[PDB]
């Protein structure tokens, strides 16, 4: 029975300890998400593009392209991820996280209707069940939809 | 123990599925199996065709040993003999 | 318009009188055409669609403008088919609708496709000889009674070019290191045709054929049976274990094996790559029985 | 430093178990 | 060893008991699917001072 409990706990922690914690484990991404929740003391909700360069310039060392803030690949990260200009360069935390996912994932610039639209519409059915809380479909159209 | 588990798993799969030495061992055993099968095929081909009587008896000797009844009788005899020597 | 109905009734009567009559000719067609919707035939709706690389059995002649044929497929049914002159008229219409080869669908081929075994190495060497001898013995013993075996000594790879009395290539036929005086090739072709005319399934032991691509442009169009070894290393070990005489001929056998490997799968008809002898034997026997039932 | 090594030998046994899991 | 092998068998049994519960992925990726399902539920906070 103690062997069984050991097996249970190691299986519970397999997606925690035996994961990609070497360099780019998803839990590192979660820790950087917590940093994002902490690294922005202003918490103004609508951070300007001239304000993210001042403080949000350092995004993430492992997941980020490089130490060439605000964007190492300025062309790609400002065209494929359209330069957020909702209100004097308003940037959304969820939109920025989606942009970082796009850096981790592989979808091209505007005109990516096939893969991007499949990702953003299969949300309803088979990718990430979000039939409710459709607020993403009101903040992504500025950036992705 | 869980920490040692994670340390061991960090290398039991990574850098091991890359070279695929398990696949190499599977290929080796598959090669042995295929070789024995094809050698049996060649022996059948040469056997299917002084010496003529010996060749005729060769076919019957090769066919008889493959019968399951012979194998069952042999294994029963071996088990009985092992019990006899273990009757001490 | 009672003439059309009268001729349709007469054609149907002739068909039902000669539905079960024997086969006149064997046909191998390489042209695609749909005849099911062709109302030009006397019995509308009784047309047969002949496509590229298809086999048909011509039964009799309705007239110079329509003939009778059946499909060699399993459970085939006899029906109408364009006649040679009708096929000429049909191709004239086809080139009229649109804007060379002139190959008739009724290419002269044996009654059914002969079966030839190739691989896994050069024929005449010990390993390949034994491997094919085992299969030949199995085929002869299991399906005895309606299976024929034919051996051909002379080369058969020359059937379209250098056989038309071509001045360029008919000169080098006596000094090509082969018994090839054209006459014996034609005699063997006629022998194959007459053996096929018996309507008994036959196989060919072509000691010269070691590659499908050298028996493609010929009019025989045979059945190719491929037996191969999984690995070149296994073949090398088998060659070494066979004896001390084939060591001098190991390189040529390996070359032939690797050349045969590169052949596309679509060229072959069946593949026998099962390690067990029984598995390959049954795999070939099932196809043989299916083909035999298809023509019967 | 002894027992851990034995446990590492047990880990080697686990590696053996890995050899028994492969 | 052999009891350990039995335990190794138990290991396989555990691999049958709990290691076979991986079912089918049914998503775009294997790890990037976890990243997407993890980064799509994240919500911002305030941290009032
Ligand atoms: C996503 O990852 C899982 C996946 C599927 C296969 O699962 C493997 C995961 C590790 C796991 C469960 C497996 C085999 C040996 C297992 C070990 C045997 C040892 O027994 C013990 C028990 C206590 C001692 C008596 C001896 O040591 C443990 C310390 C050790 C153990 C229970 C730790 C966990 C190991 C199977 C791919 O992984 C390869």
């Amino acid at each position: 029975l103690i062997i069984n409990l050991f097996v249970a706990v190691i299986m519970d922690n397999f997606d925690y300890l035996t994961r990609d914690w070497s360099i780019l484990g998803p839990h590192h991404l979660d820790e950087f998400k917590r940093i994002w929740a902490e690294y922005d003391p202003e918490a103004k909700g609508r951070i300007k593009h001239l304000d993210v360069v001042t403080l949000l310039r350092r995004i993430q060392p492992p997941l980020g392209f490089g130490k060439l803030c605000p964007h190492r690949v300025a062309c790609k990260r400002l065209v494929s991820m359209n330069m957020p200009l909702n209100s004097d360069g308003t940037v959304m935390f969820n939109a920025t996280l989606f942009a970082l996912v796009r850096t981790a994932l592989r979808i091209k610039t505007e005109g990516n209707l096939e893969q991007a639209n499949e990702e953003l519409r299969a949300i309803i059915k088979k990718i990430w069940k979000r039939t409710s809380m459709k607020l993403l479909d009101q903040v992504v159209p500025p950036a992705g939809d | 123990v869980l920490g040692v588990l994670s340390g061991e798993f960090s290398k039991e799969r990574e850098k091991a599925k890359a070279r695929g030495d398990f696949q190499k061992l599977r290929e080796k055993q598959q090669l042995e199996e295929d070789l024995k099968g094809y050698l049996d095929w060649i022996t059948q081909a040469e056997d299917i065709d002084w010496r003529r009587w010996n060749r005729f008896c060769r076919r019957k000797c090769r066919a008889a040993v493959k019968s399951n009844v012979f194998y069952w009788l042999v294994i029963f005899l071996v088990f009985l003999n092992t019990l006899t020597i273990a009757s001490e | 318009e009672s003439a059309r109905r009268e001729v349709e009734s007469q054609a149907q009567q002739q068909l039902e009188r000669a539905k079960h009559k024997p086969v006149a000719f064997a046909v191998r067609t390489n042209v695609s055409y749909c005849g099911v919707l062709d109302e030009e035939c006397p019995v509308q709706g009784s047309g047969i669609n002949f496509e590229a690389k298809d086999f048909l059995h011509i039964k009799e002649k309705y007239s110079n403008d329509w003939w009778i044929g059946r499909l060699v497929k399993e459970g085939g049914d006899i029906a109408f088919i364009p006649s040679p002159q009708r096929l000429e008229s049909i191709r004239l219409k086809q080139e009229q609708k649109a804007r060379a080869e002139h190959v008739p669908p009724y290419d002269v081929v044996p009654s059914m496709r002969p079966v030839v075994l190739v691989g896994p190495s050069l024929k005449g060497y010990e390993v390949t000889d034994m491997m094919q001898k085992a299969l030949f013995d199995f085929l002869k013993h299991r399906f005895d009674g309606r299976i024929s075996i034919t051996r051909v000594t002379a080369d058969l790879s020359l059937a379209k070019r250098s056989v038309l009395n071509n001045p360029g290539k008919r000169t080098i036929i006596e000094r090509s290191s082969a018994r090839s005086s054209i006459a014996e090739v034609q005699s063997e072709i006629e022998r194959i045709f007459e053996l096929a005319k018996s309507l008994q399934l036959v196989v060919l032991d072509a000691d010269t054929i070691n590659h499908p691509a050298q028996l493609a442009k010929t009019s025989l169009a045979p059945i190719i049976v491929f037996v191969k070894v999984s690995s070149p290393k296994v073949l090398q070990r088998l060659i070494r274990s066979r004896g001390k005489s084939q060591m001098k001929h190991l390189t040529v056998q390996m070359m032939a094996y690797d050349k045969l490997v590169q052949c596309p799968p679509e060229s072959f008809d069946v593949i026998l790559d099962e390690n067990q002898l029984e598995d390959a034997c049954e795999h070939l026997a099932e196809y043989l029985e299916v083909y035999w039932r298809a023509t019967h | 430093c002894g027992n851990y090594i034995l446990l590492n030998v047990f880990l080697a046994i686990a590696v053996d178990n890995l050899a028994d899991a492969e | 060893f052999f009891m350990m092998n039995i335990f190794v068998g138990f290991v396989i049994v555990t691999f049958q008991e709990q290691g076979e519960q991986e079912y089918k992925n049914c998503e775009l990726d294997k790890n990037q699917r976890q990243c997407v399902e993890y980064a799509l539920k994240a919500r911002p906070l305030r941290r009032y001072i």
